[PDB]
């Protein structure tokens, strides 16, 4: 019971009360002291937890650890003892993001008279000292600075009352360090390359610039609520403590540090003239506001309805254009370089839940942001655009596809390849897949018809062709007859024995015919593949066969991208074709004309994931089997791991070799015909290569020797190398 | 309490903000413990917010009540048009006392809504008996 | 660690596998380990293609089984979606449940598991039981309830 | 969804719903295994109540057959 009640109450304070917060902190303060005799360990646990899991409540709980320290010095000393232990653990386990919340909780305690202001400074001095450390990844040297700077919004003001001498010498080594960092990763992490309006800044530079405006403002920010900073009635006479000498954990080969980031920015106060002035991009208020909002989503991501509510009720010290901050932060997450913190579909419905909660004001802002995103499309990164298309099209389908399409009339007279028209075409294509062809033709104006998607009709070769000069024609006609008759494999094989030339012609007449007679539904085509599965495994026993199947299937369904995708997927899972073949198919000349369409990549990534999932699965089995006949298996599971990983490496190897080949071909041709290198085709192609790295950087890391010395070498065009070097900078 | 009367209301003021505004005031220092300063701060807000509510919604009932009293002076029925009445009452302090035009019109619309009634009740009872007899048949 | 674990959208519903064999205990053990979902309120004309496109947003789908009129053998207004992993089914439960599929608000529920015969409406008239007593008009489910 | 155990031999889910309704309102019922069954209520209030009040009660079938049924939250 009691155990239960404590955790309940510890949370109540953070939650929205119905009696001034200060009161609750007053009460809970004593209550907790009264229970210290019997429940010291639990309360000591509960607080260390809310400290690393409820950052958005940082100051409500620091206060609490204060009122307590103001009634039991020895208690505070124990809490601060745990915190350091808890912090050393998070660090050793590579859970750096959790650490920051700890390191930041300590910081604010200094404002609660619990930790010696001078004490904090000594630790930070050691954090920055990491910048000197020799032969360590920059992402490591980066995290300590970030942990330091991100704290100042809380500690800085009072941490400036003391040790300004070293609290100047620290900024000194920082400034020095900040100007010596390589920024190779920025181009690969920016949502937009255009900085004409608002620049997408490297996260440390942006924060550095933020501290400055604060420092030069005498460290006086006006947002961070402070519920335990008032030590003029109690906290004053409290006896602070001293954090033991903190020696940052030595960089090991098992260390993994957060990747660098780029600050997503799309709004400024002029985007909301008639609304409370929006904190500027370089104001700490902006940082803190987005930080809490990001943390709120991190705490409630699993429950969308609770989530919207915690966002909308966010407590701001001084009024701010909340709705705008909520939308900006959600897009900041959806478009997070390659992909955000949580599953993509979560942001879609989260936004819906917010529109249902603030019916009168959220929708307009969301409609304003959509407009702005569309207008800035020209320099948005391909990976984000895809995300934009899927979000918007899925969003539309929940609001009867109602949108003011004429607002985007400008796309109508642009090269079909330009980002705007292409974006519209893709969005519409997506809307069709969530409903049907005719429905979409009906929602857009007559002027847009040209951008609507083609009717997804099957294309039989030997069909009502009547153009019979084609090879295997009659053979196909027998097949059609057999299939409609509940023919068997051997029978079909027989029909096929009468085919003149791995036999390309046999494949084509089989596929063209089998698919045509199952073109009514996905479920028909599937069973079709399952029934005559044996035939497939025969005709396509070779890679040429595998490749030819994909080629004929594409010939048949080129007007129905969703069909093509589900078929390839089904074929891979039933081993009618393998990922290598799918990869070669993607870069094949037969797809050259559709190379930049979304479905092509949606398929390639879905193939890569199946490969990855597969590898992971077998690895686990071995893992479990190794944790125990039982041997003959581990012998076998080992072999399977080998093959799986080998085929995985080969998939990345081929994909990269193909990218290098087509990009070089383009670069050379251009550098010969003195033509522009920056074509729409190039943009998609170079950014698609970048995406391979973004989506699977973890797996790709395992191939550094091969990648760094065998593929992406110096003889390669710098435009291609650039992509590789950007990737390496992610964990450099 | 005096410390809070020197600032600008701020009913949703944080305790550390309130403590910053009144920290050098002697009525603030007069209370020994920080906890009791916060408790007085919390209660006075909660009693001021409780009173603003109860006050601004007896003024609401008083604005509305006055507006009706103004209208009661003119011979209004379901016919009468607000386009016409407006130009007759627009000078009154009870008309201006409603800070909006959309709402003076709604209040007006609300305000706007024996033998013949006996015959109507006759028709109603006849229809009821007819429905009952039709159901029985 | 603490109550942040809240996952109300993934919790078991009140519905029980109708013709299921085991205890309520055996049905519940299957439901908490399932990868297959029950999808309700579809229109009679909602296709497998649409279902695939919306439900794939939460993970890869293994199979989709359309609910049918036991006697007419036509789309009934419900279906079963089966994922390869429960994590993906949970996300559908979390972010797809309660949203629009083919212009109508749908509801998902955990399902013990598909078995031959689960695809047929148990509705007295052939369709879903739900439609026998519906007193509302629904042009996606054939107008008024069967008892009308 | 709750489960039922200890139902009569000559009984169906349709007749059971008439007994479960006492809790408030039922959404679906079933009787499989030739002994145990199941029921689906609307709200948790009426549901939790059924397992509380409508527990180990005496079911009465339309065939003049009575028995003891056990309700449980599933
Ligand atoms: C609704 N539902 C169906 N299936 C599956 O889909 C198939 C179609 O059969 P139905 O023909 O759809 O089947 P039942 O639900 O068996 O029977 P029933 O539970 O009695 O219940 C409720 C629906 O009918 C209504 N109803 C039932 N009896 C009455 C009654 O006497 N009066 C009134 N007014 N309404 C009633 C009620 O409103 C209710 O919501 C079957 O294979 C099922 O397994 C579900 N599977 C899961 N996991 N979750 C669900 O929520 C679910």
């Amino acid at each position: 019971e009691t155990e239960d009640h404590l955790e309940s109450l510890i949370c109540k304070v953070g939650e929205k009360s119905a009696c001034s917060l200060e009161s609750n902190l007053e009460g809970l303060a004593g209550v907790l002291e009264a229970d210290l005799p019997n429940y010291k360990s639990k309360i000591l646990r509960l607080l260390c937890t809310v400290a690393r899991l409820l950052p958005e409540k940082l100051t409500i709980y620091t206060t609490l650890v204060g009122l307590l320290n103001a009634r039991n010095y020895n208690f505070g000393g124990e809490f601060v003892e745990a915190m350091i232990r808890q912090l050393k653990e998070s660090l050793k386990a590579n859970n750096y993001n959790e650490a920051v919340y700890l390191v930041r909780f300590l910081s604010d305690l200094v404002n609660c008279h619990v930790i010696a202001a001078p004490s904090m400074v000594a630790m930070f001095e050691n954090f920055v000292s990491v910048t000197q450390e020799e032969d360590v990844p920059q992402v490591r040297r980066d995290w300590y600075v970030y942990a330091f700077l991100s704290s100042l919004p809380w500690v800085g003001k009072e941490l400036y009352e003391k040790k300004d001498a070293e609290m100047d010498r620290i900024f000194a080594n920082t400034e020095s360090y900040l100007k010596r960092r390589q920024k190779t990763h920025v181009p690969m992490l920016q949502v937009w390359t255009a900085d004409k309006p608002h620049p997408q800044e490297e996260y440390l530079d942006c924060l550095w610039a933020q501290i400055q405006k604060l420092k030069k403002d005498r460290w006086q920010e006006r947002h961070i609520l402070r519920p335990y900073l008032a030590f003029d009635s109690i906290l004053c006479e409290a006896l602070q403590h001293n954090l033991p000498p903190f020696t940052p954990p030595p960089h090991t080969e098992d260390s993994v540090y957060p990747m660098p980031r780029v600050i997503f920015r799309m709004f400024d106060y002029t985007d909301d003239p008639e609304g409370p002035v929006m904190p500027g991009s370089h104001s700490v208020e902006r940082f803190v506001i987005e930080e809490n909002l990001h943390c709120i989503i991190k705490s409630h991501w699993k429950e969308r309805k609770t989530c919207a509510a915690q966002l909308v009720s966010y407590p701001g010290k001084n009024k701010i254009p909340l709705n705008y901050h909520i939308v900006e932060v959600i897009f900041a997450e959806l478009f997070q370089l390659p992909a955000p913190p949580h599953i993509d579909v979560m942001y879609t419905t989260l936004l819906i839940e917010l529109c249902k909660l603030q019916p009168g004001s959220l929708p307009q802002v969301l409609a304003q942001a959509t407009e702005m995103l569309y207008m800035r499309l020209d320099t948005m990164n391909t990976t984000c655009v895809d995300r934009f298309i899927n979000w918007f099209s899925h969003h539309l389908s929940n609001f009867q596809f109602r949108w003011s399409w004429e607002d985007w009339s400008d796309c109508l007279s642009q090269d079909p390849e330009s980002p705007k028209p292409k974006f519209v075409r893709e969005v519409l294509e997506k809307c069709m897949r969530l409903s049907y062809h005719q429905r979409i033709l009906d929602i857009v104006p007559p002027t847009f018809s040209a951008l609507c998607p083609a009717n997804p009709t099957c294309i039989y070769k030997y069909g009502d062709e009547s153009s019979n000069s084609l090879p295997g024609h009659s053979v196909a006609l027998c097949l059609a007859v057999a299939f409609k008759s509940k023919a068997t494999n051997d029978e079909i094989f027989s029909i096929l024995k009468d085919v003149p030339n791995f036999n390309p012609l046999k494949i084509e007449v089989f596929v063209q015919t089998l698919l045509h007679l199952a073109a009514k539904s996905f479920s028909h085509s599937f069973s079709a593949l399952a029934k005559f599965h044996e035939v497939f495994k025969t005709l396509a026993e070779s890679d040429e066969g595998k490749l030819h199947v994909l080629r004929v299937m594409f010939e048949v369904w080129r007007n129905h991208p969703q069909m093509i995708a589900v078929l390839v997927d089904k074929m891979i899972r039933t081993q009618i074709v393998d990922c290598a073949a799918v990869a070669n198919w993607i870069f094949s000349s037969e797809l050259s004309r559709d190379f930049t369409r979304l479905f092509v990549w949606e398929i390639l990534h879905s193939t890569i994931r199946k490969m990855n999932k597969h590898v992971l699965k077998i690895q686990k089995e071995l893992e479990e089997a190794k944790e125990k006949v039982l041997e003959e298996q581990i012998e076998r599971l080992q072999e399977k791991v080998e093959s799986a990983q080998s085929e995985q490496k080969n998939l990345f190897l081929v994909i990269f070799q193909r990218f290098i080949m087509i990009l070089t071909e383009h670069l050379v041709r251009c550098e010969t015909d003195g033509t522009s290198v920056l074509t729409p085709w190039y943009k998609n192609c170079i950014e698609r290569l970048q995406q391979i790295f973004l989506q699977h950087h973890q797996i790709i890391q395992q191939y550094m020797v091969t990648l760094e010395n065998l593929l992406f070498t110096a003889e390669l065009d710098p435009h291609i190398l650039a992509v590789f070097q950007q990737f390496c900078a992610l964990q450099a | 309490k005096k410390m809070m009367e020197e600032a600008k209301f701020n009913p949703r003021a944080t305790f550390s903000e309130f403590a910053a505004k009144h920290a050098k005031d002697s009525r603030f220092k007069a209370i020994e413990k920080m906890k009791d300063r916060e408790a007085l701060f919390n209660e006075f807000v909660a009693a001021a917010r409780k009173k603003e509510k109860e006050d601004s919604k007896t003024r609401g009932e008083k604005i509305k009540s006055d507006f009706f009293e103004l209208l009661s002076n003119h011979h209004l029925d379901s016919q009468s048009r607000w386009s016409k009445v407006k130009d007759k009452v627009e000078s009154d302090p009870r008309y201006k006392a409603v800070d909006s035009s959309s709402m003076r019109e709604d209040l007006f619309k609300q305000y706007i809504e024996e033998k013949e009634l006996e015959r109507q009740a006759r028709i109603e009872a006849s229809l009821r008996e007819r429905e009952r007899e039709v159901q029985k048949a | 660690l603490k109550a942040l674990r809240s996952d109300s959208y993934v919790e078991l519903s009140q519905y029980r596998d109708q013709h299921f064999r085991g205890d309520n205990e055996e049905q519940e053990k299957l439901l908490k380990k399932s990868c297959t979902l029950y999808v309700g309120n579809l229109s009679f004309y909602t296709t497998e293609e649409q279902i695939y496109e919306l439900f794939s947003k939460s993970g890869d789908i293994k199979k989709i089984i359309m609910g049918l009129d036991k006697m007419k053998k036509t789309a009934c207004g419900f279906c079963f979606v089966e994922y390869y992993s429960r994590a993906d089914a949970e996300n559908a439960m979390r972010y797809i449940n309660g949203t629009r599929l083919d212009d109508r608000i749908i509801r998902t529920d955990w399902d013990a598991g598909f078995k031959e015969g689960r695809q047929y409406g148990r509705g007295r008239s052939g369709g879903q039981v739900r439609d026998e007593y519906r007193q509302d008009y629904d042009a996606g489910r054939g107008g008024y309830g069967k008892l009308a | 969804r709750v489960v039922v155990s200890g139902l009569p031999p000559s009984g169906s889910w349709q007749d059971l719903k008439d007994h479960m309704r006492e809790a408030g309102d039922v959404c679906y019922a079933d009787v499989y295994r030739d002994g145990t069954g199941v029921v689906e209520f609307v709200r948790k209030e009426d549901m939790t109540y059924a397992v509380r009040k409508l527990d180990n009660t005496k079911f009465r079938s339309h065939e003049g057959e009575t028995a003891y049924i056990r309700v449980k939250v599933d």
